């Protein structure tokens, strides 16, 4: 292939002339290190240096990759594998078709299963048993001492929830990792893999090379700065986050606070203190019990929604299922572990059986879930914030009975919610007028009846910027908290 | 390749013969002649040679052994065989082949650390045995195939335990049992398997270790690894008159108050001395602790701290623990399809500690299997035509919440907890924790909690009045006390305990032998705390005090006042 | 001396560990060397004694601070510096890679002992190891200022919005080019192109904003980028051979002019 040799020469040119310091000289020198055998090359540098080479590599990656490896070996020997990063285009798993075979693309998914590291024989030195002829450098079409082996890892990935179209089963894909890409991915993580779609006998498999998990523009940064100095920022955010909901602003403040969340702390004894907030809303019907769940689900991309009775114990935390091909037992993820570092919303929490809530118990407080079933022993992180919605017994708050008799929930469950709001409906003419006018205005004037102080994207950016700070507690705050807790505890839902 | 040369090969063989017939220990004794005489007396088929002495004497042999294991080991086996024939010509009649075993390899590697570079090299590894096959004959020999998983204590949280295959020949056959922690020195070879190649779609070699030496990982190795500075620090701590106070205060610094619970848990952790009087009945030397608590008392925090401290620890939850999961079960192997035993949580908890959370959620059917392991510390599995016995010497700490979420002081302890009487009887220490509204105690709790919160910020990163010990120092003290002390009860006044037990019978029928046994092993553990070869009666007094406190804590309010009045002599 | 004897013994242990790590193509880290020495001699190992060795015979090793050292599944972050040690060996004339043979080991321990004897003939200070890198009047003045600022902002807001968008046009344009590089197509619809750009842009934006930005690009720079109205849709065509640097310069000039 003449074009392959041209690509090799052009890659040598890029390695030898890219710059006032050549970025890749130190990387090539470190490639001499035995633990380092893959080179990471930015795609943007390749495309800016020249465009014909960039297009050729993006189009015939499988065709020229061994020539790229040969170029790397030649460049290093003058004084090994090639990895690429920062491809500007993201693609969906449902987009993977046969027309894209051999193209350098990066795919986003979630790792669900992992397999141990295996040696893969690349070039084998074969000894003939008839004439004792040694055949060296035999490539494999998919003497151990003199042959070459490369570390291998197999990964099974699943479609992301956001990209999943309604009513569709999330397809799974097999990913092959080699050399430094081995063991760089962990089960339950979301990753973008850069590589190609190869043809296995047929079968569809992705060969990957890399994994994925101050510089902001001036105007966005200045908008964030300006809105950070607002004196009425709290109320403005509360109003903008729920423009169509009338009253009940305490619930708005609570959900905003749990969106912000606290800081987790780990003691010297290794014990982890939960830095999250769990919220329970219980109320008579016709209130806004659900709408908050939908708003927080649509706003936060890391939100998961679920119903009460339709969810089983296995579906919430995790399940143990036997794998068909491996003839062993593996773990299928539940909703809680998929909602990691996010928010999980449960509707009609009362209808859930006690057998399910007792399973929730561990993830509620210890923030982790442990499984000891059928010879499978594991612990998994469940760092989630739970928002639960429910109604009182018989659907109506009966004032003829005590407050405790009006909630059919266990004592620890009542204890483990930070905020517990109870909503009571009353017949007032002014409230009726306000509710009716708001509803009819929304029904008639859909868009012109919305006044948002800040954009939803702006709120998201501000929240992302704010969540990384870790404030310190002052001594004045310390003794104020001490005295406030004194007064509060000196007076069902025990404190 | 260079070793395969005939000249150097033969010369090294004779040099190894001279090493066998010439080495002198520090005491002037030719050790290998005593070893070979012992082997001849025992009619064994293997010889054990220390790698350290060989490295000290012949550096070239120590360099060659990890690099060319199979050929050099075969040559050494031949040399040992001919040395035996020259020394004991008749020994050919009892054995035809003798194998050389290499022990104490300096390089120890983990199952996770196995790569391509270690292929066909002698490696030392550590782990726990999970399943084993039977003795299989070969048309060459004895065969054993075993499956080894990583030790659960060494495995970090959130990551599955990996498993490997191991092969034992002749003498090494049946030298280990499932659930036994062992270290191995063996060759990391690769095997050709076409099924893996077809499944994965590319050439894959299943790496299987051929072990040369097997050594069960008793705590003797841990004792050997101890630095003499650790021993001197432990001894200096032992002479302190307030060693007990600081030891108790060193547990759960982040939790305020609750002296009795930490006292009982430490006393159970140090453990008693298991005994086998006559080999007819076995008296357990283990303490089973039950913790019944009102919500909000940080029971899970105590369990987590115990999980972290213990060298060997397994954590289980109530809902996720089935009867099959906790115990070993029989399964058909997916490849070879012979019946195999997979160890449960308790089996892997042997010599370690097992924690049960929300024990009140246990199904009664799952509860039934527990009593056998609790009473006898051994499990007999009779399934699918296979009857086996496995060791279950473990210390069990169980947590529980009263029915209804609140402990009623007007009822008996049996009524408040949904557990049968035998289960409670198997437990040695019972601790109930209640919630009281005390303003001064509330102030203390709030102040301590906020102080701990301030201390342990990542940016920033007692009742007895004694300074807590460092965690590493406490762990080293625990290990040394577990592995050195064996107290003797030669100075106990039987009349006092007999009268106390008669009073206990009177006041229990007004409202057993295993209670006496629990108190005895409690006194033994308290003596072990002070590193005393003989038990002083102060240990007995403290054990009586804490046992009486635990007993009165389980009674109704209308009678505990009378019990305290009657037993004010001992509680004071 | 006894301290010098301990120094020589641990130097021998260090040399053995370094040779074992280096002969199998493995990078010698400080933690592995410390673990090996502690197992071999049952004694504490620390950087002060390494600095003492460097003071005694500095030619033994080269000490470096390095990153990107694979520590297996130990949970170690990448930003953690690691102190690596490289043995300093004379290159043989045979062309083979130098290896710490037992002869070289004996030579090194003999030279270390000779240096110790020379020091006696004359504690050792450790060498510096490479460290890792009225109220009414005020209210009326405020009201006057607010009225003046309101009169200032009576100018059409869109005048600044375009300016805002003018700062966003270049970068997005780059992405657009890559999009047409990726799709192997001469022209694309508004919907698919906007969806892909949003899915690849660094900023979360609405499809309508992308459409308005595309319209602004078409109106400012028609020669590069063309729009064709077909049936019920508008399609986008671009010239892929144009130099991006000159176009970026033109966009910067246009933004400056609009300022
Ligand atoms: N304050 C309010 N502002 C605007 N609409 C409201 C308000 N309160 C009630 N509504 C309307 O009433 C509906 C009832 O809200 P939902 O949360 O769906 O019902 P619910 O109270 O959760 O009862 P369940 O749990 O579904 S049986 C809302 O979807 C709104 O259309
Ligand atoms: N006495 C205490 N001193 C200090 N912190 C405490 C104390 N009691 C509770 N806490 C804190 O409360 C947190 C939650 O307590 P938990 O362990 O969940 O309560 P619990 O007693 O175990 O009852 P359950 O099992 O959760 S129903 C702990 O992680 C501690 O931080
Ligand atoms: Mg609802
Ligand atoms: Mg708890």
């Amino acid at each position: 292939d003449e074009v392959a040799e041209k690509c090799q020469k052009l890659f040598l040119d890029f390695l030898e002339e890219f710059q006032g310091e050549i970025k890749y000289l130190q990387l090539a020198e470190e490639l001499i290190r035995p633990e380092r055998n893959t080179l990471v090359v930015s795609f943007v540098d390749l495309e800016q240096f020249n465009q014909q080479l960039s297009t050729t590599i993006q189009e015939e990656f499988y065709r020229v990759y061994p020539y790229l490896c040969r170029a790397l070996k030649t460049f290093v020997k003058d004084r090994f594998y090639v990895a690429f990063q920062d491809l500007p285009t993201r693609h969906k798993i449902r987009e993977l078709t046969s027309s894209r075979i051999g193209l350098l693309t990066r795919i986003s998914g979630q790792v669900v299963r992992t397999h141990p590291v295996h040696p893969e024989l690349v070039s084998g030195t074969f000894l003939c048993l008839d004439c004792q002829t040694v055949i060296r450098d035999v490539e494999q079409q998919f003497d151990t001492n003199k042959s070459r082996f490369v570390d291998f890892q197999k990964v099974r990935i699943q479609e992301t929830q956001a990209e999943l179209p309604r009513g569709s089963i999330p397809r799974s894909l097999e990913v092959i990792l080699r050399a430094e890409a081995v063991e760089s991915a962990q089960a339950g993580d979301k990753c973008d893999f850069t590589g190609t779609l190869i043809v296995v006998p047929y079968r569809l498999v992705f060969l990957a090379c890399c994994v994925a998990p101050n510089q902001m523009t001036v105007k966005e940064w200045e908008k964030v700065f300006e809105m950070s100095q607002d004196k009425n920022l709290y109320h403005n955010l509360c109003t903008s986050l729920f423009p169509t909901i009338h009253g009940n602003d305490e619930v708005k403040r609570g959900v905003l606070l749990m969106l912000f969340g606290g800081v987790p702390k780990t003691t010297g004894e290794g014990t982890s203190l939960r830095g999250d907030i769990n919220v329970c809303i219980v109320g008579d019907p016709s209130t806004a019990k659900s709408q908050f769940l939908k708003h927080v689900e649509e706003f936060s991309p890391r939100a998961v929604y679920t119903s009460g009775k339709a969810s089983s114990a296995a579906g919430l935390t995790a399940a143990v299922v036997r794998d068909e091909e491996s003839h062993e037992f593996v773990i299928e993820a539940g909703a809680l572990m998929l909602a990691d570092n996010g928010v999980c919303c449960i509707d009609e929490f009362d209808k859930m059986d006690v057998r399910d809530q007792v399973a929730i118990h561990e993830a509620m407080e210890q923030q982790t879930i442990s499984i000891t079933k059928a010879g499978v022993k594991a612990t998994l992180n469940a760092r989630t914030s739970i928002l639960a919605a429910a109604n009182p017994i018989s659907g109506h708050y009966d004032r003829s009975k005590s407050l405790k008799q009006n909630i059919n929930l266990s004592a620890p469950i009542m204890s483990r919610f930070d905020l517990f709001f109870i909503l009571v409906d009353e017949c007032n003419e002014v409230t009726d007028y306000a509710i009716a006018r708001r509803i009819v205005d929304l029904h008639s004037r859909i868009e012109e009846s919305i006044d948002r102080v800040y954009s939803l994207d702006d709120i998201r950016r501000y929240l992302l910027f704010a969540r990384q700070f870790k404030p310190k507690i002052s001594k004045e705050s310390e003794d104020f908290i001490v005295e406030q807790y004194k007064h509060l505890r000196q007076r069902s839902w025990r404190i | 390749e260079w070793v395969s040369m005939a000249g150097p090969r033969l010369e090294i063989h004779h040099r190894f013969k001279n090493f066998l017939r010439t080495h002198v220990d520090s005491h002037g004794h030719n050790v290998f002649k005593e070893r070979i005489s012992d082997m001849c007396k025992e009619n064994r088929e293997s010889l054990v040679v220390n790698y350290e002495d060989l490295a000290a004497r012949e550096h070239v042999l120590a360099y060659f052994l990890p690099e060319a294991p199979a050929e050099l080991l075969q040559i050494f086996d031949e040399a040992a065989l001919e040395v035996v024939l020259a020394m004991y010509p008749k020994y050919d009649r009892i054995t035809n082949h003798i194998h050389v075993r290499i022990s104490h390899l300096p390089l120890v590697e983990e199952l996770r650390s196995l790569r391509q570079l270690h292929l066909n090299q002698l490696i030392r590894t550590s782990g726990v045995v999970t399943s084993c096959t039977g003795v299989l004959p070969q048309l060459s020999q004895n065969y054993q195939r075993i499956r080894i998983q990583e030790s659960p204590g060494k495995v970090a949280a959130g990551r599955l335990p990996r498993s490997k295959d191991a092969i034992l020949l002749a003498d090494l056959v049946d030298s280990c049992k499932p659930g036994d922690e062992i270290e191995l020195t063996g060759i990391y070879h690769n095997n050709y398997d076409g099924s893996l190649n077809t499944a994965n779609g590319f050439p894959v070699f299943a790496t299987v270790i051929l072990a040369n030496h097997v050594a069960k990982k008793d705590n003797k190795v841990a004792v050997g690894e101890l630095t003499d500075e650790d021993v001197k620090m432990i001894t200096s701590l032992s002479k302190d008159q307030q060693i007990g106070e600081k030891i108790f205060a060193s547990i759960a610094p982040s939790i305020y108050g609750h002296e009795d619970i930490k006292r009982g848990l430490a006393l159970a952790l140090f453990g008693g001395e298991p005994k086998n009087p006559g080999g007819k009945h076995k008296v357990r030397g283990d303490i089973n602790v039950l913790l019944c608590g009102d919500p909000g008392t940080a029971k899970s925090q105590f369990l987590k701290y115990i999980e972290k401290v213990s060298s060997r620890a397994i954590f289980t939850t109530g809902q996720g623990a089935s009867a099959v999961g906790l115990t070993a079960y029989v399964q058909r192997h997916p490849v070879s399809r012979e019946w195999t035993l997979e160890a449960g949580a308790l089996v892997l908890a042997d010599r370690g500690v097992c924690l049960i959370d929300e024990f009140d959620k246990m199904n009664d059917q799952d509860r039934t299997s527990i009593h056998e392991a609790m009473e006898q510390q051994s499990i007999s599995i009779s399934k699918a035509g296979i009857v086996t016995s496995l060791q279950a010497r473990c210390t069990v700490i169980a947590a529980a919440n009263p029915i209804g979420g609140r402990y009623d002081p007007s009822l008996t302890f049996s009524e408040n907890v949904d557990l049968t009487e035998p289960i409670i009887s198997r437990f040695d220490i019972l601790c109930v924790v209640r919630d009281t509204v005390d303003p001064v105690q509330d102030e203390m709790l709030a102040r301590f909690v906020v102080g701990s919160h301030v201390r342990h910020h990542p940016s920033n990163k007692n009742t007895y009045g004694v300074e807590p010990l460092p965690q590493e120092v406490l762990k080293k003290y625990i290990i040394y006390a577990k592995e050195r002390v064996h107290p003797k009860l030669n100075q106990m006044d039987q009349d006092k305990v007999a009268k106390m037990y008669s009073d206990l019978r009177k006041e229990s029928m007004a409202t057993t032998v295993r209670h006496i046994e629990s108190m005895i092993r409690m006194a033994e553990a308290h003596a072990r705390i002070h590193l005393r070869d003989y038990v002083i009666e102060d240990d007995v007094n403290m054990a009586i005090r804490v046992m009486l406190e635990s007993f009165i804590d389980t009674q109704k309010f209308s009678v505990m006042r009378s019990m305290r009045k009657t037993f004010a002599r001992y509680l004071s | 001396p006894y301290k010098y004897q301990v120094l020589a013994e641990m130097f021998r242990s260090m040399d053995t560990i370094v040779g074992m790590l280096h002969n199998r193509s493995e990078t010698p880290t400080f933690a592995k060397v410390q673990r090996g020495v502690q197992d071999m001699m049952r004694r504490r190992f620390e950087e002060c004694n390494v600095g003492q060795i460097k003071t005694v015979y500095p030619a033994s090793y080269r000490f470096r601070q390095e990153r990107s050292v694979p520590t297996f599944k130990d949970g170690t972050r990448r930003s953690d510096y690691q102190l690596t040690i490289e043995p300093l060996l004379e290159q043989e004339a045979d062309g083979a890679a130098p290896q710490l043979t037992a002869s070289r080991l004996l030579q090194r321990r003999q030279i270390f002992s000779q240096k110790l004897v020379e020091h006696v003939k004359e504690d050792i200070e450790p060498a510096a190891l490479p460290q890792p890198p009225s109220q009414d009047l005020l209210e009326r003045i405020r009201a006057k200022e607010a009225q003046k600022q309101l009169a200032q902002m009576t100018r059409c807001p869109e005048q600044e919005q375009r300016l805002q968008r003018l700062e966003r046009l270049p970068e997005l344009a780059r992405v657009l080019r890559s999009v047409f590089v990726s799709e192997r197509k001469p022209a694309l619809s508004m919907e698919v192109a906007c969806a892909r750009m949003v899915g690849s842009c660094c900023t979360i934006m609405s499809p309508g904003e992308m459409e308005k930005h595309l319209l602004l690009l078409s109106e400012l720079l028609p020669d590069w980028l063309s729009l064709h109205r077909i049936r019920t849709d508008t399609y986008v065509k671009l010239d892929k051979a144009a130099d991006l640097a000159h176009i970026t310069a033109r966009l910067a000039h246009q933004t400056r002019a609009e300022e």
